[PDB]
């Protein structure tokens, strides 16, 4: 999980002006829409039956913000992704039984949303660093299967 | 699949893309190279530098292919036959790199078209790129 | 897509398994559940103990689904569209799990019919299960 | 990994009767036949164009043996898979750039060959143990990609 001293700054540069309130629920909302089998885990979240329904569902947003925080916690501690997501790996792997394929997927729709949010400021330089972060998070969250 | 809903979204989107299509193919390719260094390996013969004209030029040909695809959605298989052969028989591209370039093609469009890139359109485009890719790998099967 | 020979291979090996087929459903489910424990989650309602009568039955229902497939290779989507709607819309399986059971479908075959499980046949059966997996995940596309 | 006392004894049980000179080559050869795109990496192996041709390739055969031994080496080191397969990570990741997904593929078609040779006594129980062993060898190999 390397991320050059430039890339690390290329990442908080960007994450400084992320909209904690709207980004997280947005990526989680599109995930459910683009990979519909992922609503299996959200039986308690109310109505998800049409793209508009998902986008405005208030739990997707709320839960979405909490999930953002994990990534925030991951950006602050990049040399110890395991420890930071240790217990969070247990929840998904040992209790929710989410396939870690889907951790890759959420990360990628998160990159998309950031592209969508920052537009041209999300340079190929920047994207490639964020791919590194999302892989390590997606992967450190998948340790309880290793 | 490729339900008239998605066909409408792909077609509709490729339209506001306009002349910027070839330009995107280049940026998309650029994007795949930086994010997934594993991939540059199909292009040992390319300068993969910052301004590369080869990279610029290749992207036009990739962007042209996707427009042929948009123009023939109820028959991608026949439309793309020459590329199926090329990407399977000759280049032996890994099925896993269509997923990789497809993601980067999706990022490209987000970056440039913030309005059109709604969730529903974002899923429709995903279908379309997976479809194109399904067909390019179609010769290992 | 399935070359004529792919279908020749699929049709023969399925002949040779014969009355055994239903029982291989139960074994292949078994191996999936032991090898990848993440999968059992889809069957809370099932007794999952060793000799489970319940899995037994279901595995048979599964082989049955596959025996139908072998009789309709030129049209799976049509022949297997009920199980799509069920597996995509109602079960919301994860496409990864078809990749997994299909491996365990091969592993059972090899365990029982070593004389017929030649690499060419291993290749054609892998192609067969993948085609069945694509039809049943088709509603996601 | 995981690998309970029971499992470990079963996994050792099988290896002792695997054919050292043949199984490895049979597994590379089927991975070659079955996922033709893996052939990209064997441009010095001579003719691969037919299954019956791939399965007589002396080099495919002799290189398969090499792959077994690093498994034998992994099987004696379940505790330090990350270390045992450390340097082969570099080769596959820094030098060859084999996508890591094909580690998981080769592992799996090994499980098919174990299965093909053993029949009856390759119990689902045994197979589970060996997936655990395959899966860890794949992460060991994909580590520099981590
Ligand atoms: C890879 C990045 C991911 C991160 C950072 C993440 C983060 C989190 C966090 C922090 C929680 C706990 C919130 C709380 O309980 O207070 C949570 C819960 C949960 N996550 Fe994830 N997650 C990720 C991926 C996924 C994926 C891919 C899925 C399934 C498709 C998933 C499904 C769930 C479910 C079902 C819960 C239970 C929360 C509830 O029911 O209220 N997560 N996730
Ligand atoms: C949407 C996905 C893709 C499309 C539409 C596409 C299309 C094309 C086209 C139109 C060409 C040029 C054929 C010609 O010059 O007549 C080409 C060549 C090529 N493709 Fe792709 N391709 C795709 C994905 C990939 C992927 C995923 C890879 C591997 C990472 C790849 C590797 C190559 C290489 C190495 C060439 C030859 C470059 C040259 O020397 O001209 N392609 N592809
Ligand atoms: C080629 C692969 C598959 C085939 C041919 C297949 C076929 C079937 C059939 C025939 C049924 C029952 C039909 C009925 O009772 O009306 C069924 C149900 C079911 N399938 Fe599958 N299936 C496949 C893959 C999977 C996978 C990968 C999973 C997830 C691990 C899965 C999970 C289920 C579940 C939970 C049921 C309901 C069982 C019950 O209530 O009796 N299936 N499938
Ligand atoms: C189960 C996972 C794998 C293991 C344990 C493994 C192990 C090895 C070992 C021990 C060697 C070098 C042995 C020697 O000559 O001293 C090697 C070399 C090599 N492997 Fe792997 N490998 C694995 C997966 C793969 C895969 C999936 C591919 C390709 C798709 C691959 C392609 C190669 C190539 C091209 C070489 C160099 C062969 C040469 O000398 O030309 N390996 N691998």
């Amino acid at each position: 999980v390397h991320l050059t001293a430039e890339e690390k700054s290329l990442v908080s540069g960007l994450w400084g002006k992320v909209n904690v309130d709207e980004v997280g629920g947005e990526a989680l909302g599109r995930l459910l829409i683009v990979y519909p089998w992922t609503q299996r885990f959200f039986d308690s979240f109310g109505d998800l039956s049409t793209p508009d329904a998902v986008m405005s569902n208030a739990k997707v947003k709320a839960h979405g913000k909490k999930v953002l925080n994990s990534f925030s916690d991951g950006l602050k501690n990049l040399d110890n992704l395991k420890g930071t997501f240790a217990k969070l790996s247990e929840l998904h792997c040992d209790k929710l039984h989410v396939d870690p394929e889907n951790f890759k997927l959420l990360g990628n729709v998160l990159v998309c949303v950031l592209a969508h949010h920052f537009g041209k400021e999300f340079t190929p330089q920047v994207q490639a660093a964020y791919q590194k972060v999302v892989a390590g998070v997606a992967n450190a969250l998948a340790h309880k299967y290793h | 699949v490729l339900s008239p809903a998605d066909k409408t979204n792909i077609k509709s989107t490729w339209d506001k893309i306009g002349g910027h299509a070839g330009d995107y193919g280049g940026e998309a390719l650029d994007r795949t190279f930086q994010s997934f260094p594993t991939t540059k390996t199909y292009f040992p013969h390319f300068d993969l530098s910052p301004g590369s004209a080869q990279v610029k030029a290749h992207g036009k040909k990739v962007a042209d292919a996707l427009t042929t695809a948009v123009a023939h959605l109820d028959d991608l298989p026949g439309a793309l036959s020459a590329l199926s052969d090329l990407h399977a028989y000759k280049l032996r591209v890994d099925p896993v790199n269509f997923k990789l370039l497809s993601h980067c093609l999706l990022v490209t469009l987000a970056c440039h078209h913030p309005t059109e890139f709604t969730p529903a359109v974002h899923a429709s485009l995903d279908k379309f790129f997976a479809a194109v890719s399904t067909v390019l790998t179609s010769k290992y099967r």
